[PDB]
This record gives C-alpha cells, sequence and structure tokens, in this order.
C-alpha cells in the first residue's frame, strides 16, 4: 500500500507531463 | 601599381585586431554557453 498513490503530480500534472515527453522529444532532436 | 615608387608597410597591430578577438572570445563564450543550455536540458533530469 505504501506505493499505491503520490495524489499530487500523478493526477492533473500528468497532462503536462504528457507535454513534458513531447519536449523531451524536441530533446532528442 | 601606379604608385610603386612609396610603399606604406602593414601596420596591422590596431585596437582592432584585439577587440576582435575579444568579439570572437564572446562568439566562443556565448555560443557554448547556448549549445550547453540544451544539453544541461538533455542531461540532468534536475534541469534547475
Amino acid at each position: 500500500s505504501p506505493n499505491l498513490c503520490k495524489s499530487g503530480p500523478e493526477i492533473k500534472q500528468t497532462e503536462d507531463k504528457k507535454a513534458m515527453e513531447e519536449f523531451k522529444n524536441v530533446k532528442i532532436e | 601599381k601606379g604608385k610603386t615608387f612609396d610603399f606604406s608597410d602593414a601596420q596591422i597591430f590596431g585596437k582592432f585586431d584585439t577587440f576582435v578577438r575579444r568579439l570572437q572570445k564572446l562568439i566562443e563564450i556565448f555560443s557554448n554557453i547556448q549549445q550547453f543550455n540544451a544539453l544541461a536540458k538533455h542531461n540532468l533530469e534536475g534541469m534547475d
């Protein structure tokens, strides 16, 4: 159970995280 | 070519040489700063 959820970064920052993954693509380039 | 009678030897040791070297230093400094910004944004997950 300790690894259940972090409850702050996973929820609404996840779309920002996918944008950040696209940023990591721009970085790959 | 029409005035070979007298010559003025190259006196190219002016301030412009030193400061053009200075501008070369600025160019290299800041271009490597540029590339390092992106490369540091690629390197360490702790960007800040």
